[PDB]
């Protein structure tokens, strides 16, 4: 007897200003006992509506609730910068029984496009006490997410020894930032001169390479 | 109003850890309190939940025989007890209330229902056999290159620890404007790393000092690395 509640779509693109709906329809009847959670990564869900369609205090008038039978909406109106969030619908019906939840939906803010600033970055003495060098690349403050970064090591391209890291978009100017980390030996890193990244983006005329010689 | 929970940290496979949860500023003995947590990149997921009036409580498939959910009025405070732990156990556990009633009705209208308006800040319980590790924390120094008046970058990576979660400030929380502190990585050899950065003006290089604050509590460290740009 699990109630099921199925919500979507599970992420949307959407530009400040434009209305977004949210839907989460049950698997039975759920009565009105429907509430809806805007969540920000790494913290707790705040409560944006109760009982379907009950406005909690403090919450701006942008958000709003509607039920039709077993369906669920939520709405945002005029959707801002600060919106970006996971948003979870959840049930209450059965008294002092299952809570479920909807699997969440992410809402990304779209924007205009903007190219990163690029900035390499050297490994230290001191990790090369410890035999690895990891050299950084950082992408600062640019849109959309998706950006393609190149390692070349004495213009030899590079390839499977690189990771990613990508902030969260920025609640104010909807922009991300991404750090590229390559990992080589300490042996490794002390047969080459040139190290570089290239960075490829839609904001960019053409890509952008940083680079440094070791020493 | 407030709810803090506590308890979480690292625990091998079949082991227990009991979280608390310590209420404030509202009437507990007739709340609903629940437990919610979020396995990492994943939604949130109901675990358990007590009505402290009258000691009644309801539990998840996935952990019934193996927590008990329990409160002490005479304290304001709920517990979770977890045993027989697994690594699907693992997740930021959340306390939550709902304040009395439930669920109301009105006459010749409908049924109303109360939500989680007040929710913790989390607890994180990591299953692993894996264990702790300490950070090593290393400058990402600002280029040289910098000239004449732009934006520099420096930064702190901070390297190979385990379990999570390392936090990063700069100058003890004094310099905000342009910090990025990106999450973290798992990386192939099973330890985590991230890296924290921020842009200042190029001018302010060899005028200004930039110190990263790391702490990662799992192992009890707190390291405080300067920044300079290299000699």
């Amino acid at each position: 007897s699990d109630i099921q509640m199925t919500q979507s779509p599970s992420s949307l693109s959407a530009s400040v200003g434009d209305r977004v709906t949210i839907t989460c329809r049950a698997s039975q009847s759920v009565s009105s006992a429907v509430a809806w959670y805007q969540q920000k990564p790494g913290k707790a869900p705040k409560l944006l509506i109760y009982s379907a369609s009950s406005l909690y205090s403090g919450v701006p008038s942008r958000f709003s609730g509607s039920r039709s039978g077993t369906d669920f909406t939520l709405t945002i109106s005029s959707l801002q910068p600060e919106d970006f969030a996971t948003y979870y619908c959840q049930q209450s019906v059965s008294y002092m029984g299952p809570l479920t939840f909807g699997q969440g939906t992410k809402v990304e803010i779209k924007r205009t496009v903007a190219a990163p600033s690029v900035f390499i970055f050297p490994p230290s003495d001191s990790q090369l006490k410890s035999g690895t060098a990891s050299v950084v690349c950082l992408l600062n403050n640019f849109y959309p997410r998706e950006a393609k970064v190149q390692w070349k090591v004495d213009n030899a391209l590079q390839s499977g020894n690189s990771q990613e890291s990508v902030t969260e978009q920025d609640s104010k100017d909807s922009t991300y930032s991404l750090s590229s980390t390559l990992t080589l030996s300490k042996a490794d890193y002390e047969k080459h001169k040139v190290y570089a990244c290239e960075v490829t983006h839609q904001g960019l005329s053409s890509p952008v390479t940083k680079s440094f010689n070791r020493g | 109003v407030q709810l803090v929970e506590s308890g979480g940290g690292l625990v091998q496979p079949g082991g227990s850890l009991r979280l608390s949860c310590a209420a404030s500023g509202f009437n507990f003995y007739s709340s609903y309190i629940h437990w919610v947590r979020q396995a990492p990149g994943k939604g949130l997921e109901w675990v358990a939940s007590i009505s402290p009036y009258s000691g009644s409580t309801s539990y998840a498939d996935s952990v019934k025989g193996r927590f008990t959910i329990s409160a002490d009025t005479s304290k304001n405070t709920a517990y979770l007890q977890m045993n027989s732990l697994r690594a699907e156990d693992t997740a930021v556990y959340y306390c939550a209330r709902y304040s009395w009633p439930w669920v109301s009705y009105k006459p010749y209208y409908g049924l109303h229902f109360s939500a989680m308006d007040y929710w913790g800040q989390g607890t994180l319980v990591t299953v692993s056999s894996a264990s702790t590790k300490g950070p090593s924390v290393f400058p990402l120094a600002p280029s040289s290159k910098s000239t004449s008046g732009g934006t520099a970058a420096l930064g702190c990576l901070v390297k190979d620890y385990f379990p999570e979660p390392v936090t990063v400030s700069w100058n003890s929380g004094a310099l905000t404007s342009g910090v990025h502190t990106f999450p973290a990585v798992l990386q192939s050899s099973g330890l985590y790393s991230l890296s924290s950065v921020v842009t200042v003006p190029s001018s302010s290089l060899g005028t200004q000092t930039y110190i990263c604050n790391v702490n990662h509590k799992p192992s009890n460290t707190k390291v405080d690395k300067k920044v300079e740009p290299k000699s």
